[PDB]
Parts: structure tokens; C-alpha cells; sequence
């Protein structure tokens, strides 16, 4: 079974500086880098047009049709426009394309007064700009984005994924997923298979159900997995990466916890026969109820039951309670810090 | 409901409308003495195959424009039979002093000539026949010479005059032209088991047949070369159920082409239709298809356009296939990377170590000539090669630096020893390194077990020639006699090289296409080779705008920055092609053939971080530590390249005793060594621009001659 | 057990370019390039001096206690010294020193038509001299010399091993010992242990008596290992090769095969009861008779019996071999070629 690992490729280093009345944008070929053949930038071109906005291009064509606007040169990194400008102030519209076919979902907007040099770079399909080679290149070959959604227990929606040859969901328990000193992702990971958007899915997010659709293995255990980091990964049939991308979970809470979760009653439920701590935390690692005096000094500390049919975590004290202060200790992993907080 | 030709036709009617019923061993289709027709040069040892010397050579290329090849045999197979013509005696020579193999660009079926004389125009004819046949002409700013009676050659020397970057005129008529003429490389293939008809006297029926017959005969006994045709498998010309060129996807749909894993769409990765190679049927229609030409056309090697596109493991199959016929066939062909290893293991240079077929090597081609395909505007300039020269000799657009200089003799040395994987050698940096550990654009740079599956090459019928490149490489300061020496320079790293020795016809002659890249539909004008040598065919207008007019500034930059070859320069270069074969046939120690071999007896001077730039020197060794004496008349050998334009000087080979090669010395003013200098102490001066082979005579008996390093082994 | 390996060194390039009236001598230093540490180039002196054959010197220092001719410069590689000149022509006397103590054995001769550059690289105990600094290191780091002597079954002298941590008797019976892709020598090898010179030894070889003595293993197989080639490795504690250099078995031929080979008749011995042919040929991997007819054309080719105890061939044929010509078809190892012959 093939190791996902880096491209030996040194980082770039912009290879075209921009001059006076005229800017540089740099495409970072991904599917060129990984590759130790030569590469037709022919087919490459950038829809440059005036508008009320970003009106600062000097002679751009009209024509949609126009794919004249090919390469003003290229390299391993990919290739590159040295576009004319009228004014070095304002801004430009760029749309990156090969044939007449959108490279950048987004249309884009350079500011010249958000990038000194006027030399950018950009990647297929990543929206953002770079103002160097080297920053385009490392966001590239990078954990980077939350672009994969973890929809339901058996269904991850990945755009980035779509017909590429490996197709994982590594994940680490208490690490983040990342790639070694030898440039190697040797963390666990599943084998994900295509498929198609489900019905019932396609209800719940019908503004994802253009996405590609990926069967998880039967053998998935869903619970520990949604205990940690969880990474989606595409990579070449030689297992040269392409993708790395963090997940979004909550379709997979909603449809593996939510329907015992729902059945139940939160917060610190003071009735006759005591008081009921209830959180639900169907990530958490740990979770414990802090007992505070009135001083805020704690008065007990007691790890909570976790309850696997719904993620909720309950702890029963008695009736003394009656005005006690709390807080729920966390033990977590946030994907906005990728750390188990 | 249709009627299809077969795809196992082996004769058809005119424009192969229909197939006929033929037999291929009937006398009737034979030239006398068909049956006893040998080999000229053997191919059984991998030392026999290293001897191998290919001109890539083009029906319509070789007889166009020669006059002293009778009108109706112009452009035609029974052309080589015209044995008092330029063309064919210039070949006479070639192959007398080295020349071994002929390779023929498309002479299978090929589907983008129409076969019908009175529906084609070429250039030699009145420009009132090419607006008869061409409807475009009619309506176009050209359309007033319909009127003149002047011919479509006349018109185009006229509107040289006026031709410029900003008005070209040359290649807009030529660009109308070509839709109607008799030109094409011909990779559109039709049926892969009948020759084209157009180079034929006669389209309708077997006379084709019996005259290419005629043609391989004339090759082999009347200009004793052998044979290798140029095959494409890769692509049929169209598919689908409409198409008057689909043969096989209106017998079998979709089963012989590769379709899209998601829409059954033909792919067209090679361009036009992509072929299923890896299906049971086509797989066996492509070796019965070789099986003809092996023995009923009497084809010596075969090479495989894009045989990167073909699983590895059919390619040797057809191989064990065809062995069986002729056991001393060649298979070579292009193996890049088609990327299609989602499918299967491909034909590719990597995939085919040690398996016998050969690959093109791209290492030394890019090194020599500068660059890479794909090269647009300035960095035609910029990217100097050693030959332009880089680093000794820049142009005021470069900006390569000495490591990156360095990083191109590496790769040039590790060439010239046969692009072998496992060959140690001392690096631009000073560290011993194997052939796979120097890089190539990300690629191992070595990749071969035995010299025999590498071909170098510095020119070829794709991308610009040779001269070409120079034109747009070469420093202001190269004056004309420089410049054709650069030409000869670049073409000795082939011809002295380990690996076997491949070029483009022409190179002889300084060809070039002014600028042209894919001239495959440039016509007549474009791919001209004058063999009355008056000119290389160099400034005769603004190559193709579609495919060339991103160039148009550098050429402007480059065009008259030198004088135009004559009768003079020509004829100094042949001269100087002729040395170089010459050489190349003058020891078994330039064709070792084996890996082994080459790794025991061959090895580098002037390497390292210190290295002098465009130096280059080879030794091979005949003495006792390497094993048997191969030359029975010498102990060792030295090849020399100084692509620079100081002289130079060698003290390596110091109180050795050596002597220039007495090829070189009976050429004296006009040999590539003239000037180089033997001191008795053993010092050799090298003038500018000169390659020198330095032999060490054997005495009585083996010596110890030039042992190799030893640095390393495995 | 330790590996021995190739130092991770690039080849030098000179580093110092001798210019007019002025020459220069580079020590290529093993122990310095062996070691990732800066060494102390303070203790190395040359002692020149202007002699009626090489007298083109420039003030050459009288004193022999005078270590005052210290490095003109050094770097990874070694020291070097530039010494002034009287005359570009002749040549010079340099002793080469590490304090008052010789560190090449003979008294070496520059001469200046020898080597035109007057940029020349010696090694410690080598007494040769290289026009590049590149041409020593390759010498320095390969099989080169036969300085080894293996001089009875038991005993190889070898003054190059001497006080070094790793001694071997490397062995390659189809091959040549070297090092591999990865510079390591991957070869069978023996250890040898220091050992004192034997009084029966120093009787037979006065000249390497004071020669450092080195013991073999118990179980070497004397006999297989004198089929085939065999070098002495001397390397540093971590298994970097100091000197690798070929044996002299002239000596452990004598002792393990002449008692035995003394006692036979050699030739084509015609006799009573037909001919027995008999050669001597102790380390020959095969021996064969080939009978030829007058006309040179072969009658017979017989492949002989080998005697153990002599390293004797024979072969016994009829009295009918009266006036056959005959040749003997040799397979051997020729340390002069490195092959087997
Ligand atoms: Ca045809
Ligand atoms: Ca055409
Ligand atoms: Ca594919
Ligand atoms: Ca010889």
C-alpha cells in the first residue's frame, strides 16, 4: 500500500520580479511540480477586463472567447502573465483560466496596495493570493482549508478529491496530522471509494450535494475517530500530494449522536433525588464537573459518564448543590488551533 | 450500417477507399532478387547495435526539390532509384563514411494526403491549379495571382521581399497551400498494414507495394543502409460512427480506443483519437501488423511515436513476437510520460532498464541545444545550450549562471557514456555521483542498464533545427564560421557518444526552417533541403503565426544577426558530418554496446567544481584492467570537445603518448582538430571550437592504457 | 561489526594556483579529512634544500632543527606551502615534516618539466606526487600499491596497518574489492590482530622485518582465499577507510605449498608407462592440457588434477604423446591486471 509523501522540489523563489506600469501574477502548477516531464502552457489564460472597481489594466480584451492572453513565460513552478497596466494604484481583475474554463472559482481582485511588489502568485482552484512563489508553493503542499465535510457516518463530500487516484481520511488522536522529517504521512488513515451524494444528504445540504462523494470503510470506527484531528488527503498513483485539507464534522455529529442526544435534558437539572450535570460534548476526550464555592474556590472536581449512543456526558450529586458555582472541564481537540485544548 | 475497409488491409484502391485482396509474396509485387535482400550492417550484439547511425529522413524532404531526380519520380519511393541525383549520391557518401541506418518519417497509410492527384496542388505547379482545387485561395488576399501565370513557388520568392514580422505574407499563402498539397510527416494513421499511396506513381491497387519493395532494396544494396520505419500505434486519425478516416471504431465501438473513465468520450491525450493498446485485439492487430513489415518489407528496426502510451508489457510481447521473424530486430521509440500509470505500467524511459528497447534521450538533447520544448519568446535566447555557448560565449539576453552551466556538462558527459543509471562520475560539485543521482527536470537524468537503449539526438523532425536553435542562441560575436562549427560540435556529442548515434536529415546541411517548429503541414517551402547546396533554406519567410508568432520579436532580435550558409558552408559541415562518422566507425571503443563495458573502460577528464567550462573529455580504455583488448591497434582513447571560444589546454594525459586520429590528420585545414597541437612532453592545445579523438597506440602487446577511477561500483 | 566506508568529502580542487618564480606543494591530509574537526597545521615543516641536481630553490633554510617552514595557508583538505624560486626551471628538494620527523620515507624531486603547472599534492608515506589535488584524494581513498605482505599461513606484514583501530583482509574470488554506490566495502573480509615478527619469518625476510605484524583468524581458509584477489583495509574507529592496498603472497605461497611442491617432477615427463604432465600453479582457479597436432590444430583439451598440498596440476596421458605440442589453459588471478586471467 503506497505512502502519501512531498515532492522532492526545492521551494521557488518568484523567478520574475514586476516592473514599473505592469504587474506579475504567477500560476503555482501543482499537477506540474509533481511531475518530472515537461508541461504545454498553451491552454493557460487570464480573462483581463475594466470595470467601475478595478479599472487599472492597460488594453484588456473583450472577447470570452479570446484565449490569446497565453503565458508571458514559465518554468517547473508554472507559468506566469507580466499584464500592462494603465495606472501602478487601484486594482485588477484576473480570472485564471485553461481553454475557457474558470481555474480560480472566484473571480479575482489584485490591490496594489495590499501587495507592495505587484508580483503574486496564485494555485487552481485555492481563491487566495500570495505575494510569493515560495508562500503560494507551502499552502499548496500543506494541511490547508477545511475543504472536506464529514456529512454522515459513511459519506465525506470533498471537491479536492474528485477523480484523483488515492483518496484517504488520515486522522491522530492527539497530534496533528503532518508530513515527516523524510516528507512522509505516516499517521493512520482509511481508504476512501466513490460514490454518490445521498438522498437524505442531499436534503440536509443542498449546498453541497454538487460535491464529490466518498464511501468511508465498513470497519470505521466513526466514535474514536471524532476524538482527535481527522485530515483529507488526495494524492498521485506514486502517492506525491496534491491535497491536504482539514474536516468538517458536523453532518456526522448531527447524523451519529443527534437522534439519542435529542431525547435528553441539559444543564445541571436540580429536582427531587438530587441534581443531574448534563453536557453534551460528543468530541470532548474528557469532561469534568468543577464544584466552586461562593470564594470560587473548587469544592469537587468529578469526571463525567459518557453516554455513546448520544456524546453526552451526565453526572448525578445531591440536593447540597442547590447554588453551587461550576464549570465543565474540557479536554478537546479544536480544528481552528488543531489542538487538543 | 456502413461499409468499412480492413483494418488488416495489406493493399487498397486510391485515398484507401476500398481494401484490396492481395499477396504479398508474389512475384509480381517483388523487385528482382527481393527473396535474397541481407541486412547491410548487422544488429546481433548490443556491440553491433551501438554502431547504429540513423538519418531521419521524409519521402517528399528527400526528393521535392531535387532536379537531378527525374519530374515524375519527386517526391516519390522510386526517387532512391535515381542513382545519378544529388540527393541519392549525397546519401552514397553519407552512408561510405558512417551513416548506417535510414528512418523513415511516415510511410504506412496515413489518412491527410488525398491520393487523388486532380484534388491536390503543390507549389511547383500554376498558381491558377491552386485556386481550381482550393476554394480559400479564391477568397483571399492572394486571390489576384489566380489570374497570373506564374507558379505557387514564383509567387512565394515574391512576397519574400515584402516579408517582415509585421506583414507575413510567406506563411499566410503557405498556411492555404498546405490544405491542398502533397506535404505532411503523415502521424494520421489510416491502415497500419498498407504503404501511403501518394508516394507512389500509381494510388490504385498494388503498385505501391511492389515500388516501396523497390525503395528498401535501393536503400539497403544500392546505398547499403538499413532500414527503420517510424510507427504510430499510439492514435488512429478519427473514431466514431461517421468519420471516413474510422476504420476500427466502426468494426468494434468502442473497443480499440481509449475513452474517459466517466463520459466513454475517444481521449485525446496524443492528440486526435487515443488507441487502446492494452486491449487483447488491438495489442494483436499491432503485432501482426510489425510481422509484415518484418518480413514481407524486409524493415530492419521500428520506432514507436508516443510509446509512452503503450503498457511496457505489450511492447515486449510484440518484441518476443517479432523476434521470431527477424531475431535481430530493434524496437526504440518515445517513451515520456503519457501518464497513464492509473492504467498500467507504460513504455517508458524509467520502466524499460535493461529490458532492450530503446528510448530517446531527452538529458543530452536539452543540454547540447539549450532549453527545452516549450520554449517561447526570449527564453529561445536565454536558454543557451553547450554549443551556443553557454557560459564561454553568452548573449546579451542570458542570464545562466556556472553551477547551472556545470549541471549541463554533467548531464552531457553522463550522455555521451550511454545515459546509464548506474555510471559513477565526479559531479559539478566534486561528489561521485550515479548516473540516476544527477537531475534531470526532477527525473533521474540516467536511466539505462546498456548503452543500446539510449538514442542522442540534437535535432529531429520535431521542434526547431539544429541551426535553428543556434541562430536564436548564439552570442553576436559568433560569426557564420563559428556558428557552423557550433553545429559540428553539438553534433560530435552524439556521434562520439556511447549511446546510439540519431539526427535529423539535413544537419548536414545546416538545415533549417526558419524558425519553424512543428513544421508537420509547413509544406515544401518550410522543410526544404537544398541538395544542390546553394543554401540551408535559412530567412525564406515568417514561419507558421498559429504556432510561431509568440517568437516572432526574438527572431526579428536574431535573423540578420548572421550571414545565410552558401555552397561554402555546406559543403565545410558535410565535411566536417562525414569526420565525425568517420570516427565513429574508426574503433570498436566508441560502441562498447554493453553497460558493463562502458562502466569498466569509460570515464571523464575536466570534471568537478573547478572544471573549465565547454570542455569536454572522454577516455575509454583498451588497456589490461579493463579486460580483453577490443582494438587491436590501440590501448586507450580520447575524445575531446572544446565548445568554447578560447583555446584550451590538456595536461592530464601527461608523457602519455599520443597521436591525432589519422581520419583528422587527412583532413588537415578542414578538419574539426586542425590546429590541434601534440607536444612531445604530452601536452595537447586544443583550438577554439575543435573536437580532437586522441589515440594511444598499442605497442606489442596490452598495455595498461587509461584506467577508469574505480570510484565506486554495485 | 563495523562497516568500512568511503569519507562523505567532495574531490578537492587545489585551491591555490602556482604563479611565476613560485611553486606549490599541497599535502592532501588524510586524518584532516577524516575528521569533521579543524586540525592544527603548526607541527607540519618542510625541510628544503639546494643540492648540485635540484637547485632552484630560493633561500632554502640550512638548519634541519629548524621548523620554522610551517603551511602558507591550509583548509579541509590540507595543508599547502607556496615556495619561492630562483629559476622556473630544474627542479627542487622537499622532505615533507610533522616537526623534526619525515612524513614521506623517500627524498622527494619536483621536477618543474614533469609538471608544468608547478601546482603538485603529495600524501603522508606515499612518496609520489600528483599534478592534482583531486588525483591524490582519488589514490588516497582507493586500492592502490601492494604494500601488504602476506608472508606465511598466519602472518601479514603490512606497515600502513600499523596502530590503526580497524585491520582487514578483505577477499573476492570473481571480483575486485571496492567500494560500492554507497562507498562501502560490502566485500568477505578477515579481522587481523596485532602480532610480532616471527623468528623463522625475519630469517626469510630480513627487508619487512621491521614491517608491522598482523595476525589472521584461526579459521581462514588460506587455500580458497589465494584463488582469488585479496586487499588490506586499514580504517578509523567509526569504519572510515584510511588505506586500502593489494597483498604480496609470494611469501604464504612458499610456506603453505613448496614443502610438498619441492618433492614433484615438472613438465610433460615422457616416461615408462606414458607422460605425466605436472605445473605448478598454487593459485590458478583451473588448469587444462590442450594437445595440438602439428598443424596447431587441438587434438585434446584435459582438464587437470590439482594436489592440495602442493598447489600442483597433473595429467597422464599415453606414450602415443611423444612430439605433441601442448599449452597450458590457464584461469587465474593476475594482481598486475586485478582480473582473472
Ligand atoms: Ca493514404
Ligand atoms: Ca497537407
Ligand atoms: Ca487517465
Ligand atoms: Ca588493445
Amino acid at each position: 500500500d503506497v505512502v502519501v509523501r512531498l515532492p522532492d522540489v526545492a521551494v521557488p523563489g518568484e523567478a520574475v520580479t514586476a516592473v514599473e506600469n505592469q504587474a506579475v501574477i504567477h500560476l503555482v502548477d501543482i499537477a506540474g511540480i509533481t511531475s518530472s516531464s515537461a508541461a504545454d502552457y498553451s491552454s493557460k489564460n487570464l480573462y483581463l477586463w475594466n470595470n467601475e472597481t478595478c479599472d487599472a489594466l492597460s488594453a484588456p480584451v473583450a472577447d470570452w472567447n479570446d484565449v490569446s492572453t497565453t503565458p508571458s513565460g514559465s518554468d517547473k513552478y508554472g507559468p506566469y502573465w507580466v499584464i500592462p497596466l494603465n495606472k501602478e494604484s487601484g486594482c485588477i481583475n484576473v480570472i485564471v483560466r485553461d481553454g475557457t474554463d474558470k481555474l480560480i472559482d472566484s473571480d479575482l481582485r489584485v490591490a496594489f496596495g495590499d501587495f507592495t511588489d505587484r508580483t503574486v502568485s496564485v494555485i487552481a482552484g485555492n481563491s487566495a493570493v500570495y505575494d510569493s512563489r515560495a508562500d503560494a508553493f507551502r499552502a499548496a503542499f500543506g494541511v490547508a482549508l477545511a475543504e472536506a465535510h464529514w456529512v454522515d457516518k459513511n459519506t465525506l463530500l470533498w471537491p479536492g478529491g474528485q477523480d484523483k487516484p488515492i483518496v484517504r481520511l488520515y486522522y491522530s488522536h492527539s497530534s496533528k496530522v503532518a508530513a515527516d522529517g523524510e516528507g512522509k504521512f505516516t499517521d493512520r488513515y482509511l481508504k476512501l471509494t466513490p460514490t454518490t451524494v445521498s438522498q437524505q444528504v442531499s436534503m440536509r445540504f443542498p449546498h453541497l450535494s454538487s460535491y464529490a462523494a466518498f464511501k468511508l470503510p465498513d470497519n470505521a470506527n466513526v466514535d474514536e475517530l471524532l476524538q482527535g484531528e481527522t485530515v483529507a488527503i488526495a494524492a498521485a498513483e506514486d502517492g506525491i500530494l496534491i491535497s491536504a485539507t482539514q474536516v468538517q464534522t458536523a453532518g456526522v455529529l448531527d447524523d451519529a449522536y443527534a437522534e439519542a442526544a435529542e431525547a435528553l435534558s441539559y444543564g445541571a437539572q436540580l429536582a427531587d433525588g438530587g441534581v443531574t450535570f448534563r453536557v453534551w460534548a460528543p468530541t470532548a476526550q474528557q469532561v469534568d464537573v468543577v464544584v466552586y464555592s461562593a470564594d470560587k474556590k473548587v469544592i469537587g472536581s468529578h469526571p463525567m459518564t459518557r453516554d455513546s449512543a448520544s456524546g453526552a456526558w451526565s453526572w448525578q450529586g445531591g440536593s447540597d448543590l442547590k447554588g453551587a458555582f461550576y464549570r465543565y472541564a474540557m479536554t478537546v481537540y479544536h480544528p481552528q488551533s488543531r489542538k487538543v485544548e | 450500417q456502413y461499409e468499412v475497409t480492413d483494418p488488416y488491409a495489406h493493399s487498397l484502391s486510391t485515398n484507401s477507399e476500398y481494401s484490396q485482396v492481395v499477396d504479398l509474396n508474389d512475384s509480381a509485387l517483388k523487385p528482382d532478387g527481393w527473396d535474397n535482400l541481407t541486412m547491410p550492417h548487422a544488429q546481433k550484439t548490443k556491440a553491433d547495435l551501438a554502431k547504429m547511425t540513423i538519418h531521419e529522413s521524409h519521402i517528399r524532404d528527400l526528393s521535392a526539390w531535387d532536379q537531378t531526380v527525374p519530374a515524375e519520380l519527386r517526391g516519390k519511393y522510386l526517387a532512391l532509384t535515381a542513382g545519378d541525383s544529388n540527393m541519392v549520391q549525397h546519401l552514397k557518401t553519407l552512408s561510405a563514411s558512417g551513416v548506417t541506418h535510414v528512418e523513415l518519417l511516415p510511410v504506412f497509410d496515413l489518412a491527410t494526403v488525398n491520393e487523388f492527384s486532380d484534388k491536390v496542388a503543390d507549389i511547383q505547379q500554376p498558381f491558377s491549379r491552386l485556386c481550381e482545387v482550393n476554394s480559400a485561395v479564391k477568397s483571399s488576399e492572394f486571390a489576384g495571382y489566380c489570374d497570373s501565370g506564374s507558379t505557387v513557388e514564383e509567387v512565394l520568392n515574391q512576397l519574400k521581399q515584402s516579408d517582415s514580422q509585421d506583414n507575413p505574407q510567406v506563411q499566410a499563402l503557405n498556411t492555404l497551400v498546405a490544405q491542398t498539397d502533397s506535404y505532411n510527416w503523415g502521424y494520421d494513421p489510416f491502415h497500419y498494414t498498407v504503404p501511403e499511396g501518394s508516394y507512389a506513381t500509381d494510388p490504385e491497387g498494388t503498385t505501391r507495394i511492389k515500388e516501396f519493395r523497390t525503395m528498401i532494396q535501393a536503400i539497403k544494396q544500392d546505398l547499403g543502409m538499413n532500414v527503420i520505419m517510424d510507427v504510430v500505434y499510439n492514435h488512429t486519425n478519427a473514431a466514431g460512427p461517421t468519420d471516413r478516416t474510422s476504420v476500427l471504431d466502426k468494426i468494434v465501438p468502442w473497443y480499440y480506443q481509449r475513452l474517459n473513465e466517466t463520459t466513454g468520450s475517444v481521449e485525446s491525450a496524443t492528440c486526435c483519437s487515443d488507441s487502446a493498446p492494452e486491449h487483447r485485439m488491438f495489442a494483436k492487430l499491432i503485432a501482426d501488423s510489425l510481422a509484415v513489415w518484418t518480413t514481407d518489407y524486409k524493415i530492419d528496426g521500428f520506432r514507436f511515436d508516443l510509446m509512452g502510451y503503450h503498457p511496457k508489457a505489450q511492447i515486449l510481447s510484440a518484441w518476443e513476437r517479432i523476434k521470431a521473424l527477424n531475431p535481430d530486430i530493434y524496437f526504440f521509440g518515445e517513451g515520456w510520460d503519457s501518464n497513464q500509470s492509473d492504467r498500467f505500467e507504460i513504455a517508458s524511459q524509467i520502466n524499460l532498464k535493461g529490458t532492450g528497447i530503446g528510448t530517446f534521450s531527452d538529458r543530452l538533447r536539452d543540454s547540447v541545444r539549450g532549453g527545452g520544448p516549450f520554449d517561447s519568446g526570449d527564453a529561445l535566447r536565454q536558454n543557451q545550450g553547450i554549443g551556443s555557448g553557454a557560459g564561454v560565449l553568452p548573449n546579451e539576453l542570458a542570464s545562466l549562471s556556472d553551477d547551472q552551466v556545470r549541471h549541463l556538462a554533467d548531464l552531457t558527459r553522463l550522455g555521451m557514456a550511454g545515459n546509464l543509471a548506474d555510471f559513477v562520475m565526479i559531479d559539478k560539485d566534486g561528489a561521485a555521483k550515479k548516473g540516476s543521482e544527477i537531475d534531470y527536470n526532477g527525473a533521474p537524468g540516467g536511466y539505462a542498464a546498456d548503452p543500446t537503449e539510449v538514442v542522442n539526438y540534437v535535432s529531429k523532425h520535431d521542434n526547431q533545427t539544429l541551426w535553428d536553435m543556434i541562430s536564436y542562441k548564439a552570442s553576436q560575436e559568433a560569426d557564420l564560421a563559428t556558428r557552423v562549427r557550433m553545429q559540428a560540435v553539438s553534433l560530435a556529442t552524439v556521434m562520439l557518444g556511447q549511446g546510439i548515434a540519431f539526427d535529423q536529415q539535413g544537419s548536414e546541411l545546416l538545415r533549417s526552417k526558419s524558425f519553424t517548429r512543428d513544421s508537420y503541414d509547413s509544406g515544401d517551402w518550410f522543410n526544404r533541403v537544398d541538395y544542390s547546396l546553394q543554401d540551408n533554406n535559412y530567412n525564406v519567410g515568417m514561419p507558421r503565426i498559429s504556432d510561431d508568432g509568440s517568437n516572432y520579436e526574438v527572431i526579428t532580435r536574431v535573423k540578420e544577426m548572421v550571414a545565410t550558409p552558401g555552397e561554402a558552408e555546406l559543403k565545410q559541415m558535410t565535411a566536417f558530418y562525414q569526420e565525425l562518422t568517420e570516427l565513429r566507425k574508426s574503433s570498436p571503443l566508441f560502441t562498447l554496446g554493453d553497460g558493463s563495458a562502458v562502466m569498466k573502460r569509460v570515464d571523464f577528464r575536466n570534471t568537478g567544481s573547478d572544471q573549465q567550462a565547454g570542455l569536454l573529455v572522454m577516455t575509454v580504455d583498451d588497456g589490461m584492467k579493463a579486460g580483453a583488448s577490443l582494438d587491436s591497434r590501440l590501448d586507450g582513447l580520447v575524445v575531446a570537445i572544446n565548445a568554447a571560444p578560447e583555446s584550451r589546454t590538456l595536461n592530464e594525459f601527461a608523457g602519455e603518448t599520443l597521436q591525432l586520429s589519422a581520419i583528422q590528420q587527412t583532413a588537415g585545414e578542414n578538419s574539426l582538430a586542425n590546429g590541434v597541437q601534440i607536444a612531445a612532453d604530452g601536452t595537447v592545445t586544443l583550438p577554439a571550437w575543435s573536437v580532437a579523438v586522441l589515440e594511444l597506440p598499442q605497442g606489442e602487446a596490452q598495455g595498461a592504457g587509461l584506467p577508469v577511477s574505480s570510484y565506486y561500483h554495485h
